[PDB]
DNA sequence: ACTGCTAGAGATTTTCCCG
DNA sequence: CGGGAAAATCTCTAGCA
DNA sequence: ACTGCTAGAGATTTTCCCG
DNA sequence: CGGGAAAATCTCTAGCA
């Protein structure tokens, strides 16, 4: 091939033909040619094919302005559930949003919120407002809704609502109230056939729960595991299987080269 | 040199029940690499 | 850097030494202690051997030396042509991994042959005064107690070439002293392990290579390549000439 | 190619090994690595502290090869002329390279010579002759000739004289030729395999004597163990330990 | 070092209910 | 075990930024 | 009575080649 | 029939409007 390689360089800094046009045309090995394109600056012009996932532990917030009819509504979002909070604010400063995020904080816990980088939540008083509530704040990378994919699809569900129930009411603010209303109580659906409502309280109740169960279980269960290794503390057993943390890794091991002390 | 109140306090502080509690519980969650929520585990 | 390496580099600062001090105490490897001589403005500055030679009873002996280990490779030459200076490297070359040799600028070393050699084997050579002429006091009072130990042995050795090699192997072996009574065969081997192994935490340092190129944020254009610094799921974490940015995995590519 | 896979052929050029440093070090895919070992016309594809030595001819002249057993690290020097005297001279220039403790040889005339004992003993090399007791280096030691003959057969096109040629045929068999477990040269392996001195490091250690109260006393001490957050040192007739913060160790 | 999601419309497969 | 209908699960899109 | 598609990057599965 | 690598097929995205 060292005759090919020569040749298709000098026509691909010409062309910049893709690696099956090289293969073809100089007789290549297919990863030959891709080597010729890999090394071309000119030709890496496209990302890799998939998507992240956001975080959806039961603590963590969604919060974006939304823009309707000229007024500014800002909206969050319980990832973990789809519960809302929204409420139309005079404009989209770094006071109203201090304002809207220690009501939140107020009434549900709040963990962390995760916003875009507007001049509104990077501002030094929200900061000071999370501070005081306990509240890490995520930014999401600029220029990228998708990093806010849950609260950006939650404010096309809000105006589809307040689309509909727009002529119940004269004002903006009702509307929006009305809007938040029914879609926390009035529309089921998601993971168990629930309203966001129900969701929500499911998910901060079983929070508690679990919590305080595993930690009675912990405090009156005490064993050391050895596998294979070091004293593993013992997380479950079952089903010929064991659950260990050794060393801050979770592993699972089957029965066998698994003695319990 | 404890008082029979606190070797009873001692002795009365089963978990058979917070197991079953534990594992009642329902879990959705996803693959790192698949968009679709996989049905409730336990 | 490494807590440890950026200690190195404050005591560099407070101390104007780089290689000395980081390259052996700190067990940096080689390659980020020359870029760091290259970056500092206060340096001007295993594979390093010098060779030299020295007129005992009126016969030409030229002796090759391990800096770090007090290693001794020698042979009676014939005569000072470059020619036969040549195999004797070229011996050198191949019986070790040698990278670098230090000599003088004469002809005895100037000579095609001599270039020859250093080009088939892979070797550079300095001709002229080194930086540290230290070194070369030291590897000529390493000749004057060679010959006093010729003085010694020649009441054994019919042939005083002979007796020059008796001398090479006596003090590669026999003679062991300095730290903790060591013989240059015991350094030297511990050395060349050592280079191993730091061969391949070279390779492991270089690992945390990656040219990222990445559609840059409300830009239409794409740019790179970038240093990868962190890939979580979904993005990552990019050094673009000083200037560190994240970037959703949808919009780079990682070559 | 890439500059890197360009200075590889002329590596190879200067050096007749294709796969064996290409593949694993220039991380080269394996079809390239194929495709070039197919253009090549030069690729036509214990005990440690024992060596071989043995006596081989090429085009009339005679060369002494000496092998290692425990990775195949191969020396060699080209020899005025098959007589013992030269083979003493050749076996006390390895002494001094590598600590040789035990050689076999072909019982020759030319070995058995009364000046190869004398070099064995002068140096400390002792001389097993006959055939080797393991059944690996007995036929091993004729492919490893083999393979220097092969060598030999492409070097000699870049050198007239054979006292040029078996260097260069030497330095390709001891790095530029990458094989074996993982595709380690032979001269990597023997710097594994050659790595008293802790003990003499630590024998002539004496200890300034202190306490838990903290004294300026620095009693006549002598080392005794370090480590594990103190130290142990005899005090004269006693045995005592004290904490690494205090204890100074220095020489006799 | 951070990350698309949600809800509805229609298609497909599974389950349940009388045999 | 068999259909047939009712329920549950799957595929896929707009629209939000 | 008209209608999303294309090309590349990485993941997964299939096929072929020496055994 | 078995691996292992090389080739072919599959999943999925941006960007165009
Ligand atoms: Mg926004
Ligand atoms: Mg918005």
């Amino acid at each position: 091939f060292l005759d090919g390689i020569d040749k298709a360089q000098e026509e691909h800094e010409k062309y910049h033909s893709n690696w099956r046009a090289m293969a073809s045309d100089f007789n290549l090995p297919p990863v030959v040619a891709k080597e010729i394109v890999a090394s071309c600056d000119k030709c890496q012009l496209k990302g890799e094919a998939m998507h992240g996932q956001v975080d959806c532990s039961p603590g963590i917030w969604q919060l974006d302005c939304t823009h309707l009819e000229g007024k500014v509504i800002l909206v969050a979002v319980h990832v973990a559930s789809g519960y809302i909070e929204a409420e139309v604010i005079p404009a989209e400063t770094g006071q109203e949003t201090a304002y809207f995020l220690l009501k939140l904080a107020g009434r549900w816990p709040v963990k962390t919120v995760h916003t875009d980088n507007g001049s509104n939540f990077t501002s030094t008083t929200v900061k000071a407002a999370c501070w005081w509530a306990g509240i890490k704040q995520e930014f999401g990378i600029p220029y990228n809704p998708q990093s806010q994919g849950v609260i950006e699809s939650m404010n096309k569900e809000l105006k589809k609502i307040i689309g509909q129930v727009r002529d119940q009411a004269e004002h903006l603010k009702t509307a929006v109230q009305m809007a938040v209303f029914i879609h926390n109580f009035k529309r089921k659906g998601g993971i168990g056939g629930y309203s966001a409502g129900e969701r929500i309280v499911d998910i901060i109740a079983t929070d508690i729960q679990t919590k305080e169960l595993q930690k009675q279980i912990t405090k009156i269960q005490n064993f050391r595991v050895y596998y294979r290794k070091g004293p593993a503390k013992l997380l479950w057993k079952g089903e010929g299987a064991v659950v260990i943390q050794d060393n801050s890794d979770i592993k699972v091991v089957p029965r066998r080269k698994a003695k319990i002390i | 040199g404890y008082s029979a109140g606190e070797r009873i306090v001692d002795i009365i502080a089963e978990l058979q029940k917070q197991i079953t509690k534990i594992q009642n519980f329902r879990v959705y969650y996803r693959d790192s690499r698949d968009p679709v929520w996989k049905g409730p585990a336990k």
